[PDB]
């Protein structure tokens, strides 16, 4: 019957579901736990060369706050 | 035949037919792979009296072909011309 | 709602093999899990299914022994293991199985059935079946000359 | 962590097309009222390893006549550039951010062009000469309207980033607006990826096997899954172009499940509308291309520039 | 009676004409073909399960041949050569001789099952029903000599399917 | 232990080799028609994994499913030797087993395999679906029974 | 083999070529690796192939001829050749480059040994070397080919039938008149 | 990939069929004609027992007529779904080949229930049939008969609108009607032209002349009409079919004369003239009245005919089979001129040839 189609496209859909997961979750690891910084124009990458710099590990996704200024 | 109801609307919706009145799957109707014997007739020539067999002899009734011009007034046709042929009434244009 | 009793259906041929592990095996051996009517079995442990209301042609079907005639047949099937006085009904060639409708018992009638043995040393090997055409002089064993 | 961002990406990918196979066969087998694979494992789920296998243990021919050089070089190009054009894709963020992703994915399925021209020029045989010419013939038709048909479509989102298509689909499909332009976009996507009713450079009823006559084996197999690769990769540019899911940014997974859900479906439909048409001529495509989408094409691009400036409508450059 | 099977003017009036640009351009009639494979989807399909399931044969179904015997055991066959003289392929050889007890019977009876074209003219020469055709179908051999028939190989054949074809023979013999 | 691991190889080639068998698409005259109806739907070649493919290139079996003439004998030879190895030939039917009704014509080769080596003889004329099917799922178990690996390691 | 059988008809063939031999096809071979290695440069051997259906015929004449029983044959080809020549041939009629260095003895021994590493079909050995660069013995004692009929094949008119499938798509349609033979060892 | 000549080279299924049939009684011979246009096995049979029934001056009885058309019809229907779909499989349209293909697996099974094949029956011979038919077999090809109209709409959904399927078709291989004489086409290939010709209508056989249908005609000539012909063409022998089904009458199925048809089992068995005839029919076989005679009838893919020259014996000195396709293959170069590579595949598929036939 039809519904015997169903087990390959099951596989079929995990399989596709994998990329943009493993995408999402790896960039979350490897940005403390944040969405990876986005950096389509200067600015935007001038921001993040600054932040490298203003972290003190050469890391651009650890934050500094009010904990920083004396 | 074992479809649900749901899934018969649907497969009669997509093609435009009631295709259970019609289906191409042989269940019930079909005839019993056992038959009773059958008692199968005989021929004309089945017969104990006036059957000589000179008379119903097909084979020795075919003659050799008429000879009719050899080299040992209105004009014809082999045969009447065809008569046109008529449109059908049951449908004459599909 | 239908939907939720062909579920049911489909969960009543895990019982209806014996459990999970019964219903794994013919889903293996024979790719379907399709309960029917035992309509019988024959010595060589061939079971033998009817459900009249499949279709023409899936009504009718065999599981095949897991050995006949010393051979493992568990995974390697194949349909000249089906014996004559079956195969008649299989084939739908009769309405009566042979468990109602006897064959006609002889003593010649091969009482072990056997399956396709092409590739085996049990295979067919043509010869010719008549004796020598022309007899050969036969010079005598002694010098008389 | 990025290496293995790559590997969690192709493998997927290989797997997806392997799969894809099955289901192909499965669902073309009961819309031809019988089966497909069910014997080898259970509902044929092991039929695609089969096959594989099968293939990469099969003899490879290189034939006599043959260009050697470039009969090896083609299918690798097909293989490596179906796999490149999955990197910017935002499902919902992409592996390689790109700011013109979209000229991205023009220019690599450009490129892919010359793994058929190529394979079959080397192959040095007239089935697969006349497949390849076929390639060019079908470029020559969708090329032009495809491009202009993303340009209108483009002119609603503002950029080439793909992730944007997102944005300006956030509270509704661009399908509604712009209909017209996905039908034609649709029907383009299956000449681009020589699918039927667009199956020439192949042909098989005509050409035996067009531009892979030749090929056997593994290099056959880089070919069949190049293929693949294209139906499902430009089936999700198609999700992404025209219907757009909404993404929470703390729960991308709930993105990826609805947007997996709908790249399906389109797959599907490709499947679907090879088992229901005949084949076109390859003129005959040509003239579809040109005569009726391209005016409609250059028409509606005209109006897609002016419907944003006369709406006062037009999306942000960011 | 004829008919014409496309010859058909198209009405010029603007609906008609509407409805089809509304075809062409928004390919209505393209979209019927699809809802037809889509219907055949949800069909249940046709394929049986073979070799679990087998396509449905009729009584005289013509397949394998077999030697048969009287109920005594003595074999049926005397040897009068019809069915070798019949055979459209030339398929079956004979010999005979008197037996041992002066029965007239077959020395040699040998059908070329690659020569065979499965016809039954054999079965239907045969005046006392001593060669047939039984219902088997599946002897696909791995080498050519395994199909070049000799008289052993077809008495067993008749051993062997015996009790099939006496009801197949049953059911039929009443239409010969 | 070698004997081990080569064996259970052997069966992972062996089964992915019979599980995908593609046939070439390729027929003769009348038995080409049953073949036909072996991919039909009741019998559904397909759902054993054998898929016809048009070149010889992409194919495993040759089905000689037909007479094969003497005209027609150099373009058979020719297109099984383009078949990559391994491949098979199954011969099915009277004329392509031995000339069946033809076989005493003077333009008719005496059954194939004066030309190409054949696996498997499916008798009939023709054979019926079902007696090709049973041709198919012979070789199979021929393929099953390969022993390529095991001879190699005993070399 | 003598003492055990000692009727036996015994053939010494020398290197024997055909379509699926491993001596033209053994040298065509050679050009994967771009040179040519012959220990000292092939000028110090001689080699007197013979056909293959010259072999086989013989063979079968044997089998038939009752002379031929308790007899030592030997066939060898109508021309002696010095490998250095033989292998350029080879390479002519392939249309293939010929690039042939000189390889001492121990050298080609120690490459030898690499092949055999392969657990399959080795391309070369260390004792396929030695036969290749051993000459070939002259027995006129033997009797030979001629003795049972069949006349020596030249390499001349089957090397093409063995090394046209050798050739890239350029030189494939080159017919056999297009390469001059190779100088015969008077 | 424009055609600039087409030279069709036959003769790879050429078997000396003509010559093999001089060795042949006529009974033996009988089976060669199954194995020509092997899709329409007992058209054939029934065109060589005209044939015979002709020279020997005998008559079939009326049931054996009727079954005889039944079993026509029937075939013509395997040849249309056979000629159809593949005709289609070839311009790509995959799908309605295995839709139709179970019609024609079911009809398989009333070839091999009345005579024990799917294929080559064997079962209309020179005085009727072979065999009665079943009890039970009228009511399954009548269940048959009821729903296949409906399979033929389903084909029609698929290609008769469709816009892809009439760009492949309309206006491919248009032959004028003169050409078409000239050229010694038959059957659909003269009525897609508009000639109103169908030989059961002008020189009817057995009793063609007693049911009513409609021969199809086309107005243009091309692929596109040729189609639409052979749909109806089927649409016609359902309409057929359904008449011999009513009209089917009783008595006996071979001619009573059994120095041409063999007696029953049971005769033969019991009666000495009876078992002398049976023996003599199957070892020397009839002999035919000296003669030569060229018989046709509507075969499904044209005019199907033999010229047999009888010289008195029970051996054919000479059979000429006159197969439709072999004029129809000799005018492709004249219809393929201008088009395409792909319009050749079409216009191969329009001509509806099986080369068993072409070439015997
Ligand atoms: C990825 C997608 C898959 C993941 C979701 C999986 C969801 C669960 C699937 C359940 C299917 C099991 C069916 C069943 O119960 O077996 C009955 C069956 C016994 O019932 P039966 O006697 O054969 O009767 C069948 C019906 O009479 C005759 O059959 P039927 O045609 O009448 O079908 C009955 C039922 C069966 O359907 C289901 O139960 C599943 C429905 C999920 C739909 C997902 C799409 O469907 C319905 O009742 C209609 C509602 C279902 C939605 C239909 C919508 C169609 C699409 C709309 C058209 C346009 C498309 C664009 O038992 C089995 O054979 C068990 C086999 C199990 C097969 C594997 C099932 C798992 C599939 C893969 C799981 C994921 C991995
Ligand atoms: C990843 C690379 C994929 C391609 C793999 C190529 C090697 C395939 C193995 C192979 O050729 O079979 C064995 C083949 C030997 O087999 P053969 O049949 O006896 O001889 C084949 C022909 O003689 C010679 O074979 P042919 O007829 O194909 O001609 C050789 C070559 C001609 O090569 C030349 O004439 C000079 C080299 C030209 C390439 C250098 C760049 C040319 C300008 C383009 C700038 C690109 C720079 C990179 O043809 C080409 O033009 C090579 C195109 C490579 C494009 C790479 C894409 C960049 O090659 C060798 O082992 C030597
Ligand atoms: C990469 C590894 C891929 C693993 C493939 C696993 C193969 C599974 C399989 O063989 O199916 C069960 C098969 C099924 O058996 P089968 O193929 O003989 O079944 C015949 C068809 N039926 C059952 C329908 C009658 O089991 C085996 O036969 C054993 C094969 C072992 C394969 C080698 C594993 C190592
Ligand atoms: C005939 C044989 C054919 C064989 C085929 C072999 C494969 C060929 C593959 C195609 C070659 C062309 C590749 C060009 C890549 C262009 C992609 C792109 O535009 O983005 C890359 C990125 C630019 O980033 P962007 O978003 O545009 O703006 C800056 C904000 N980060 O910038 C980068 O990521 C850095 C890119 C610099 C290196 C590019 C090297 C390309 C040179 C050709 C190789
Ligand atoms: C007639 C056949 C024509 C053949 C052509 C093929 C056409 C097939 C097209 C397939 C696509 C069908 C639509 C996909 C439905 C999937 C529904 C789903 O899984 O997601 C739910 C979604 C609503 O959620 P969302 O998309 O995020 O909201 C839009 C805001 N951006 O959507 C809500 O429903
Ligand atoms: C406010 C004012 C607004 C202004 C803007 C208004 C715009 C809307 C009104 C304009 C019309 C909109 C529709 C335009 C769609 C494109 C139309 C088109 O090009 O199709 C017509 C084309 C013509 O070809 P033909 O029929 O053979 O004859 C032509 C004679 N020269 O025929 C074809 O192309 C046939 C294609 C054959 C291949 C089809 C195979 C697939 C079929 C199934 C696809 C189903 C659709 C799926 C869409 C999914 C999208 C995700
Ligand atoms: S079935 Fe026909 S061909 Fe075969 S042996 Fe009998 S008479 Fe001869
Ligand atoms: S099998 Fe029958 S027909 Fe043939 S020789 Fe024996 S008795 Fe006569
Ligand atoms: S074996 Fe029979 S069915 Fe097959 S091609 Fe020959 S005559 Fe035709």
């Amino acid at each position: 019957m039809w519904f015997e189609v169903l087990p390959g496209i099951a596989v079929m859909g995990v399989c596709l579901f994998i990329p943009g997961m493993a995408t999402a979750r790896i960039h979350r690891f490897s940005n403390g736990g944040k969405e990876k910084r986005v950096a389509h124009y200067p600015y935007q990458w001038y921001l993040m060369e600054r932040d490298r710099r203003v972290s003190g590990v050469n890391r651009s996704y650890v934050s500094k706050g009010l904990e920083n200024i004396d | 035949a074992s479809a649900t109801r749901f899934i018969q609307w649907l497969r009669n919706w997509a093609s435009g037919r009631d295709l259970q009145a019609k289906l191409q799957l042989r269940y019930q109707e079909i005839s019993k792979r056992t038959q009773p014997p059958p008692k199968l007739p005989v021929g004309p020539s089945h017969k104990l009296s006036n059957n000589y067999y000179c008379t119903r002899d097909g084979r020795r009734e075919a003659m050799p072909p008429s000879i009719v011009m050899s080299s040992q007034k209105k004009a014809v046709s082999p045969a009447p011309p065809i008569k046109r042929w008529e449109l059908s009434q049951d449908e004459p244009y599909l | 709602m239908e939907l939720l009793q062909v579920l049911k259906r489909g969960l009543q041929q895990v019982s209806g093999h014996g459990g999970l592990r019964g219903y794994l095996r013919v889903l293996f051996r024979a790719n379907d899990v399709r309960v029917g009517t035992l309509v019988g079995e024959d010595k060589y442990g061939n079971k033998y299914y009817e459900d009249n209301k499949q279709f023409f042609g899936r009504h009718r079907w065999v599981i095949y022994t897991t050995e006949m005639n010393g051979k493992n047949t568990f995974w390697d099937v194949d349909g000249s293991m089906v014996p004559p006085e079956w195969h008649r009904w299989l084939h739908c060639m009769t309405d009566d199985p042979p468990t109602v409708k006897p064959p006609t018992a002889r003593k010649f009638i091969w009482t072990n059935h056997k399956f396709n043995l092409s590739g085996t040393p049990q295979q067919y090997v043509p010869y010719s079946t008549t004796r020598k055409k022309i007899q050969e002089w036969v010079p005598p064993s002694t010098p008389y000359k | 962590m990025f290496m293995i961002n790559i590997l969690m990406l192709i493998i997927p990918i290989l797997l997806a097309v392997a799969f894809l196979t099955l289901v192909e066969r499965k669902v073309l087998g009961y819309m031809q009222l019988r089966k497909g694979p069910n014997v080898v494992g259970p509902y044929g789920l092991l039929q695609p390893i089969a096959d594989a296998i099968k293939l990469f243990i099969k003899e490879p021919l290189r034939p006599a006549t043959s260009s050697a050089s470039m009969f090896i070089l083609a299918p690798i190009m097909a293989l490596g550039l179906a796999l490149t054009m999955w990197i910017p894709l935002p499902m919902p963020y992409p592996l390689i951010n790109m700011n013109l992703g979209v000229l991205f994915m023009l220019a690599m399925s450009s490129l892919a062009v010359y793994s058929i021209l190529w394979s079959g020029w080397a192959s040095n045989s007239k089935y697969a000469l006349i497949g390849a010419l076929r390639a060019v013939a079908q470029t020559i038709s969708y090329e032009v309207t495809l491009a202009i048909i993303l340009l209108s479509v483009l002119l609603m989102s503002g950029s080439f980033t793909l992730s944007t298509l997102i944005t300006t689909q956030e509270q509704m499909w661009l399908i509604l607006p712009a209909w017209p332009l996905a039908m034609m976009w649709f029907i383009s996507t299956l000449a681009e990826t020589n699918r039927a009713p667009f199956d020439l450079t192949e042909g098989e009823s005509e050409l035996v096997s067009g531009f892979n006559v030749e090929y056997a084996a593994g290099p056959f197999a880089l070919f069949f899954m190049a293929e693949y690769a294209n139906i499902i990769m430009m089936n999700i540019f198609t999700a992404i172009l025209f219907l757009g899911t909404s993404h929470n940014p703390h729960m991308p997974e709930l993105y990826t499940i609805n947007f997996t859900i709908k790249s399906l479906l389109l797959t599907m439909s490709f499947l679907w509308i090879r088992a229901s048409y005949p084949r076109f001529r390859y003129d005959q495509l040509m003239h579809l291309l040109w005569k009726n989408f391209l005016p409609l094409t250059l028409a509606l691009c005209m109006w897609h520039v002016s419907l944003p400036i006369l709406t006062s409508g037009i999306p942000p450059q960011t | 009676t004829y008919k014409y099977v496309n010859l058909r003017e198209p009405s010029m009036d603007m609906k008609s004409v509407t409805d089809r640009a509304a075809q062409t351009l928004l390919w209505t009639e393209l979209i019927r073909g699809l809802g037809m494979t889509l219907s055949y989807l949800f069909r249940e399909p046709a394929t049986i399960n073979y070799p679990f399931e087998k396509g449905p044969l009729s009584p005289r179904f013509r397949g394998e041949h077999a030697l048969r015997r009287y109920p005594s055991g003595e074999e049926r066959c005397i040897a009068c050569k019809l069915c070798e003289a019949v055979c459209p392929a030339q398929a079956i050889t004979i010999e005979a001789e008197p037996r041992a007890d002066g029965s007239r019977r077959t020395t040699r009876y040998d059908i070329d099952m690659t020569k065979c074209i499965y016809c039954g003219f054999c079965q239907e020469a045969c005046p006392v029903d001593a060669i047939v055709e039984g219902p088997n179908f599946e002897f696909s051999t791995e080498t050519h000599e395994e199909l070049l028939y000799n008289k052993e190989k077809l008495l067993n054949n008749g051993d062997k399917w015996e009790a099939e074809i006496a009801a197949n023979i049953q059911a039929d013999y009443l239409y010969r | 232990r070698g004997e081990y691991v080569v064996a259970k190889l052997d069966d992972l080639i062996n089964w992915a080799r019979r599980s995908s068998l593609w046939p070439m698409t390729f027929g003769l005259a009348c038995c080409a028609v049953e073949m036909m109806h072996m991919a039909a739907p009741r019998y559904d070649m397909d759902r054993f994994g054998v898929v016809f493919r048009a070149s010889p290139r992409q194919s495993d079996v040759m089905i000689v499913a037909g007479t094969l003439t003497n005209k027609m004998a150099p373009a058979l030879r020719k297109v099984y030797d383009q078949m990559p190895e391994p491949r098979y030939v199954v011969s099915m039917g009277s004329c392509a087993n031995g000339g069946g009704y033809y076989h005493y014509s003077y333009s008719v080769v005496r059954g194939c395999d004066r030309i190409v080596p054949v696996d498997i003889y499916v008798p009939g004329c023709p054979p019926t679906a079902e007696a090709l099917l049973y041709g198919i799922l012979q070789l199979q178990k021929k393929i099953k029974r390969e022993k390529r690996l095991r001879i190699w390691y005993r070399r | 083999v003598r003492e055990t059988f000692p009727e036996a008809t015994i053939i010494k063939p020398a290197e024997i070529f055909g379509r699926e031999d491993r001596f033209l096809n053994y040298f065509a071979n050679i050009r994967w690796f771009g040179g040519v290695p012959l220990i000292s440069l092939g000028k110090k051997t001689v080699k007197q192939p013979v056909y293959i259906v010259d072999v086989t015929k013989g063979i079968i004449n044997a089998i038939k001829d009752p002379d031929a029983r308790g007899k030592t044959f030997a066939f060898v080809g109508p021309s002696r050749y010095l490998l250095f020549d033989l292998v350029q041939y080879v390479f002519a009629v392939a249309h293939r480059p010929f690039l042939p260095y000189p390889l001492p003895h121990f050298a080609y021994r120690w490459i030898g040994r690499l092949f055999e590493i392969s657990p399959f079909e080795p391309w070369t050995t260390r004792d396929k070397v030695e036969r290749i660069h051993t000459t070939d013995k002259i027995l006129p004692h033997l009797p030979g080919l001629e003795d049972l009929g069949v006349e020596a094949t030249p390499l001349e008119l089957k090397a093409i039938e063995v090394l046209r499938r050798h050739r890239t798509y350029r030189w494939l349609s080159s017919e056999i008149e297009d390469v001059q033979p190779a100088k015969t060892i008077p | 990939e424009m055609v600039r000549k087409c030279d069709p080279h036959i003769g790879l299924l050429h078997r000396g069929t003509e010559k093999l049939i001089e060795y042949k009684t006529y009974l033996q011979a009988l089976p060669y004609f199954d194995r020509l246009d092997y899709v329409s096995m007992m058209c054939n049979e029934q065109a060589y027992s005209l044939a015979v029934e002709k020279l020997l001056n005998i008559r079939p009885p009326p049931r054996a007529q009727w079954i005889r058309v039944l079993f026509g019809e029937i075939t013509r229907l395997l040849n249309h779904i056979m000629a159809v779909t593949t005709h289609a499989l070839d311009i790509g349209a995959m799908t309605p080949f295995f839709w139709m293909f179970e019609e024609r697996e079911k009809m398989f099974e009333f070839y091999e229930r009345v005579s024990g094949a799917r294929m080559h029956a064997a079962y209309v011979r020179p005085g009727g049939v072979h065999q009665d038919l079943p009890l039970g077999l009228m009511d399954d090809i009548y269940e048959f008969s009821k729903n296949f109209s409906l399979r033929i709409d389903e084909l029609e959904e698929m290609l008769t609108n469709n816009r892809i399927w009439r760009n492949r078709t309309v206006d491919i291989g248009i032959v004028t009607a003169e050409d078409a004489l000239n050229y010694g086409f038959s059957g659909v290939m003269l009525r897609g032209s508009g000639i109103q010709w169908d030989l059961r209508k002008t020189q009817p056989y057995d009793v063609y002349d007693q049911v009513e249908f409609d021969v199809p005609i086309g107005s243009r000539g091309d692929c596109y009409d040729r189609y639409l012909c052979r749909v109806e063409e089927m649409r016609q022998s359902i309409r057929i079919i359904s008449q011999c089904l009513n009209k089917m009458p009783p008595g006996e199925i071979k001619v009573d004369d059994a120095k041409v048809s063999p007696p029953k089992r049971a005769e033969m068995k019991t009666s000495m003239e009876s078992l002398i005839h049976h023996f003599k029919l199957y070892t020397e076989g009839y002999q035919v009245p000296p003669g030569a005679t060229y018989t046709a009838i509507e075969a499904p893919k044209g005019e199907f005919g033999v010229y047999l020259v009888s010289d008195g014996s029970s051996r054919p000195y000479r059979c000429k089979i006159k197969a439709p396709g072999f004029a129809h293959l000799a005018g492709l170069d004249k219809m393929s001129k201008g088009h395409m590579l792909a319009d050749v595949v079409a216009i191969i598929g329009t001509q509806d040839i099986v080369f068993g036939e072409v070439d015997r």
